[PDB]
């Protein structure tokens, strides 16, 4: 009696945008198109398909498929499956935390920018500001001008200077102190998160509406737009130009294998959330399908955006968009692609819709990352919570911004790379594995295929299976493997991360990761009997 | 102004290594890329790769990688380029040229460096005056003359009166024979200078660190 | 990568001529070029740049064009210190790429060649041997035909005929003919004789000394 069965979604196209919201970001912008155009070019698309269809998809649906079957949280379900491997949930939660911290300053930055597009004139146009140096050359200035060392441009000048302070800090010794306006950018976005959360699916699902659609009204008018200008060609050459020798590399498969796997995001417990609210009768597997779809296709439509208007900005300079496209993080979109859109007209149109579209494909995604952490507590402790859910949401989403309190400071970009890359990358690699193998192999794939069998009324395929049993899980072992081999030296704006910064971040990595051992071991200690007999009783899901 | 100081011409065996010297004075040393560029007798020129002064971060050419090695100095603003695994086709000038970060061009050049990789001995050249004989008739004009003999490698210089004047000097390349080149030099002077003045060719080889100056006699 | 071709490794031109050396790229450099002027025994000088700029210190004589692949660089006057070897380079993509040069050779008017022969040194006695030397200077065009005769005979062992580069000045090119004969075979003959066939006369110049205190 009282609550017991949980609650549904309205309607199965607001679940439906739902997945693809938390699914679409920044990465399916920005990062997609330069890791193809700078491995084999438009050639990425084999590897990157084939990581897909065996890795990608089966890990998504096998995380849709038993979300929607037991409509338990990332953590109570655990319980009803693996037991022992109920810290699962927790890693999670610690994991989005650790997400959560850079995730929404990024926003900040973005909504700091839209926030900023407002003025009749764009601040990164013209050199003459207060946090311009002596080295700021910009156009519609003199002719002839020969670019130094030492020189800097108004975009990068303004992206480093200013929304950053990056030069107030030296690097991750002293990053302090803390700016206040990216500080009051994302506790608009906490606040704004807080109204799209707290109440549950129902506001999230409808919020989606906005958040969801938008981007490709933004990528589409960007894409009209950078398909008219003069020499874009140059961008998308680059892009699509095939290079079949670097299909050869043994590096490229891993970037498209965990290219696929961080934009689709299977494992994480968001999907297997938004999944406990759908109904029973109703079928997940056309859904993980297109959902799939639209994320690449986005991606691969976000190319063209991305590389028209890179393209333009490499016909007023000379040529090889590679140079132009060198680095690659945020200062392409907030530096290189904000600069070439300031020579265009109508700027200020084009820009606001632009850092409006980047804070519009993070926050779909940021309202996914807190939903799969709340619904997984809330499932865990219930009674004990859902006395109110903006209780629960308000102490996350605070707690978030205490956490993006070191992401706030003036080497906060700093700290942006060091979680991205060290941090979150292995550990959900790790805990996406250790889920694959528990379902596929602990619970039984025939005992899952049962299910599916009771839930769609047939079978899945021995496509499915074979790829649950062995491909799925050997896609996510070939990129932890190499993750762990080749861990990267990473540097950011003229300056090189030190040695120690791979053990800080390995301690950020494992941390996250000390709760599911300790948790077994909390298990087997406790649980009485023999080893076999309690780990049996521990490998034995709970017989009611 | 600026200015472009390189090292001077180097003989090595093959499989040695060497390193050659870039001094450059008349700007800011910090602000421009440092380039490299190999031109081969009778070839093109090739681009073996950059560098960047403040970082010492080093762009290098893919036929090139592992080939050449570009360090830099700050404190001398000197920079250099270092090769190992030296063969008859690493034999060759060598420029070092400065370059901005856009738009690329090599402005200012260096003088230029002679590299000869042989396993062949350092030869002093012979020095022999070519003057005209007793029984030529005298015109407007004498034409005069030195003859440089078995010397390697080709590295040498000739000189007439410390520079001053040759308006009218024809020097003729040098021919490799046996290992050992030769070549000859001439200068058409008026005859109302001769011979009451004192007329000397100066035969110098770097090579060999040797310097040979003879005065033309009748 | 980047294939910079000049279809001509040699252009002929005379002074005052309008001369144009094209160039050709592997694919659309929009406007990219380098149009550097490197004179003999120099280091190559820049002179144009983004295909249609010039460098400080180029006079105005020294023009570019083109957006595309095909680039040119126009001499409306040619001089005589203009005699150089040019070349053409792309500044886009890495790595950067030059093409294969096109050297400018001036024509003139024809000019006779000025023959001199010389006797072995005393020094070069000493150590024993002698070389006849053969001096032509001032003669257009490079063309030109050695013959030696040490007597009577023509003599086509031991000679070396080395052509110099074209004049800065006059335009004119200079060549040497090296007689090489040991010092045993040199004082078992008299009178040496050297002469060149050119175009500049259908006569041959004919230059001669004798072996006994000249
Ligand atoms: C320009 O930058 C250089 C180093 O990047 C710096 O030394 C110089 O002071 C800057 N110019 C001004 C006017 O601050």
């Amino acid at each position: 009696g009282s609550q017991g069965e949980r609650e549904t979604w309205g309607k199965k196209v607001d679940f439906l945008l739902s997945v693809i919201g938390y699914a679409v970001d920044l990465g399916n912008v920005w990062r997609f198109p330069y890791i193809c155009y700078q491995n084999g070019g438009g050639a990425f698309l084999l590897p990157y398909t084939i990581m897909a269809i065996f890795g990608g998809i089966p890990l998504f649906y096998m995380e849709l498929a038993l979300g929607q079957y037991h409509r338990n949280g990332c953590i109570s379900i655990w319980r009803k499956i693996c037991p022992i491997f109920k810290g699962i949930g927790y890693a999670i939660c610690i994991i989005a935390f650790y997400i959560a911290s850079y995730y929404n300053t990024i926003m900040a930055w973005a909504l700091y920018y839209l926030i900023s597009s407002f003025t009749d004139q764009l601040p990164w146009t013209s050199c003459k500001n207060s946090w311009n140096t002596g080295n700021c050359t910009n156009y519609f200035s003199e002719d002839n001008i020969t670019w130094t060392l030492h020189s800097t441009s108004p975009a990068e000048e303004f992206y480093t200077r200013h929304v950053l302070q990056i030069h107030r800090s030296k690097g991750l010794q002293d990053l302090g102190g803390i700016s206040w306006q990216l500080a009051l950018c994302i506790m608009l976005i906490f606040t704004v998160i807080y109204f799209s959360i707290w109440k549950g699916v129902k506001t999230s699902g409808k919020v989606v509406w906005v958040t969801a659609t938008f981007p490709y009204i933004a990528l589409s008018v960007l894409l009209v737009r950078g398909a008219t200008l003069p020499g874009a060609w140059r961008g998308v050459l680059f892009y699509l130009k095939p290079n079949w020798q670097k299909l050869l590399e043994t590096g490229v498969w891993i970037d498209a294998a965990a290219q696929i796997f961080f934009s689709l995001g299977p494992g994480f417990g968001v999907l297997l959330a938004f999944a406990s609210y759908n109904k029973f009768n109703n079928n997940c597997y056309q859904d993980a399908l297109v959902t799939s779809v639209v994320n690449c296709m986005t991606s691969f439509v976000s190319g063209f955006v991305i590389f028209t208007v890179l393209g333009y900005m490499a016909e007023m300079r000379n040529e090889d968009v590679s140079e132009v496209a060198k680095d690659a993080g945020p200062s392409l979109l907030f530096i290189t692609y904000a600069e070439a859109i300031a020579n265009m007209p109508a700027s200020t149109f084009f820009a606001i819709i632009f850092f409006l579209m980047l804070i519009t494909l993070g926050l779909d995604s940021s309202f996914a990352g807190l939903e799969g952490v709340i619904t997984a507590v809330l499932d865990e402790f219930p009674h004990v919570w859902a006395k109110r859910r903006e209780r629960f949401v308000l102490a996350v989403v605070i707690t978030c911004f205490f956490g993006s309190l070191v992401t706030l400071t003036f080497g906060g970009a700093y700290v942006v790379k060091l979680l991205e890359e060290y941090a979150t990358g292995p550990a959900v690699l790790t805990v996406a594995l250790i889920e694959a193998v528990a379902v596929s192999w602990f619970y039984g794939i025939t005992q899952f295929c049962r299910d599916v069998k009771e839930m769609l009324g047939f079978s899945p395929g021995w496509f499915w299976r074979i790829c649950w049993v062995a491909i799925s899980p050997l896609f996510l072992l070939f990129i932890i493997a190499s993750f762990l081999m080749s861990p990267p030296q990473l540097r950011l704006f003229q300056y090189n991360y030190p040695y120690w910064s791979i053990i800080l971040g390995y301690a950020i990595g494992t941390s996250s990761f000390i709760c599911i051992p300790t948790y077994i071991a909390y298990r087997l200690i406790i649980t009485p009997g023999t080893f076999k007999e309690r780990i049996i009783k521990s490998i034995t899901p709970e017989t009611p | 102004e600026v200015q472009l100081q390189q090292s001077g011409p180097e003989l090595v065996k093959p499989g040695a290594s060497v390193k050659i010297s870039c001094k450059a004075s008349g700007y800011t040393f910090t602000d421009y890329y440092m380039n490299w560029v190999k031109q081969s007798h009778g070839k093109s020129l090739e681009w073996i790769g950059n560098i960047n002064p403040n970082n010492g971060g080093t762009s290098y050419n893919q036929k090139f990688k592992g080939k050449a090695t570009l360090t830099v100095d700050k404190s001398s603003t000197t920079a250099y380029m270092e090769l190992r695994s030296l063969t008859s086709e690493d034999s060759a000038v060598y420029y070092c040229t400065r370059s901005p970060v856009r738009p690329y061009y090599f402005d200012y050049w260096g003088q230029g460096t002679t590299l000869t990789v042989s396993s062949a001995k350092t030869t002093p050249p012979s020095v022999y005056p070519l003057a005209p004989g007793c029984g030529d008739t005298t015109g407007s004009s004498v034409t005069l003359g030195c003859l440089v003999k078995g010397y390697f490698p080709e590295s040498v210089t000739v000189t007439w009166n410390s520079g001053s004047l040759s308006s009218s000097v024809h020097t003729f390349p040098a021919l490799l024979q046996s290992g050992l080149y030769t070549m000859s030099s001439s200068v058409t002077v008026p005859s109302s200078t001769w011979p009451s003045q004192t007329v000397t060719c100066s035969v110098a080889h770097p090579a060999s660190s040797t310097t040979v100056d003879k005065k033309l006699e009748p | 990568d980047i294939v910079m071709t000049q279809s001509h490794k040699f252009m002929s031109t005379s002074v005052g001529d309008r001369v144009s050396i094209t160039c050709k790229a592997s694919q659309d450099v929009s406007t990219a070029v380098a149009w550097y002027q490197q004179k003999p025994g120099q280091s190559p000088k820049l002179l144009i740049y983004s295909a249609s700029y010039r460098y400080t210190g180029v006079p105005d004589r020294f023009t570019g064009s083109g957006s595309g692949t095909d680039f040119t660089f126009t001499i409306s006057s040619v001089q005589a210190e203009d005699l150089a070897v040019y070349y053409c380079q792309q500044h886009y993509s890495i790595p950067r790429t030059f093409g294969g040069g096109t050297k400018l050779e001036i024509k003139r008017a024809d000019a006779a060649p000025t023959v001199s022969i010389f006797p072995p040194s005393s020094e070069q006695l000493t150590s024993g041997g002698a070389s006849v030397v053969c001096f032509l200077n001032n003669f257009y065009p490079k063309d030109i035909n050695v013959k030696w005769k040490i007597d009577g005979s023509e003599r086509q062992n031991g000679v070396l005929n080395s052509w110099t580069d074209q004049d800065s000045k006059d335009s004119t090119y200079s060549m040497s003919s090296t007689l090489t004969l040991t010092k045993d075979e040199y004082e078992r003959h008299n009178s040496y004789t050297c002469e060149a066939t050119h175009k500049t006369s259908t006569s041959p110049i004919v230059k001669s000394f004798n072996r006994n205190e000249c």
